[PDB]
């Protein structure tokens, strides 16, 4: 029943810097792993960014370790993405999804429930 | 194929043979030479779809073989050394499933 809509986006310059959001339906989000993929152009959803249930433990891609922070708040059932220093290689768009299981997962199919998504674009 | 970790099915490796692995350090090789058959000689991974790349598919390889081998008595050194052999495993799998993924 949690359920899950990403906000936020639009365009950003290179190097410049944007903030996702992903709320979520029903009252048990704070039980979830969380994680963000996204999907460029003519590709599939490939992992960004995950973070456990309690906030406590996250991991990311190697490619955008130091520029991008996940974290969440459990009180307002929403998870972020800070994106900095952007680069063209980030144009895509960008999904939020729940975990499966109990452990955070770098693969497409550790994760379901995938949000509509949201598209970022680095100016050109 | 479909084995469950986690309660997350879906994972699927054959046996490998357990090679030494050189530390630089004597007490680490003794230790290593001491230890190597309490850890794994198969690997779980996912189908190579599921990533944009090798070392994706590898940082789950190695963790999730090592969580399913330490929840079924394993110290932290134990965890280090497994993922030194454990990674090399899953380099090796991730290229036979790579060459059978291109065909």
């Amino acid at each position: 029943q949690v359920q899950l809509q990403e906000s936020g986006g639009g365009l950003v310059q290179p190097g410049g810097s944007l903030r996702l959001s992903c709320a979520a339906s029903g009252r048990t989000f704070s039980s979830y792993n969380m994680g963000w993929f996204r999907q460029a152009p003519g590709k599939g959803r490939e992992f960004v960014a995950s973070i456990t249930s309690s906030g406590d433990k996250s991991d990311y891609t190697d490619s955008v370790k130091g520029r991008f922070t996940i974290s969440r708040d459990n009180a307002k059932n929403t998870m972020y993405l800070q994106m900095n220093n952007l680069k063209p290689e980030d144009t895509a768009t960008y999904y939020c999804a729940r975990g499966l299981g109990i452990y955070i997962i770098r693969a497409r199919g550790g994760y379901d429930h995938w949000g509509q998504g949201t598209q970022v674009t680095v100016s050109s | 194929a479909g084995a469950v970790v986690g309660g997350l099915g879906g994972y699927m490796g054959s046996a490998m043979s357990r090679p030494m692995i050189h530390f630089g350090n004597d007490w680490e090789d003794r230790y290593y030479r001491e230890n190597m058959y309490r850890y794994p000689n198969q690997v779980y991974y996912r189908p190579v779809d599921q990533y944009s790349n090798q070392n994706n598919f590898v940082h789950d390889c190695v963790n999730i073989t090592i969580k399913q081998h330490t929840v079924t008595n394993f110290t932290e050194t134990d965890v280090k050394m497994m993922e030194r052999v454990v990674e090399q495993m899953c380099v090796t799998q991730y290229q036979k499933e790579s060459q059978a993924y291109y065909d």
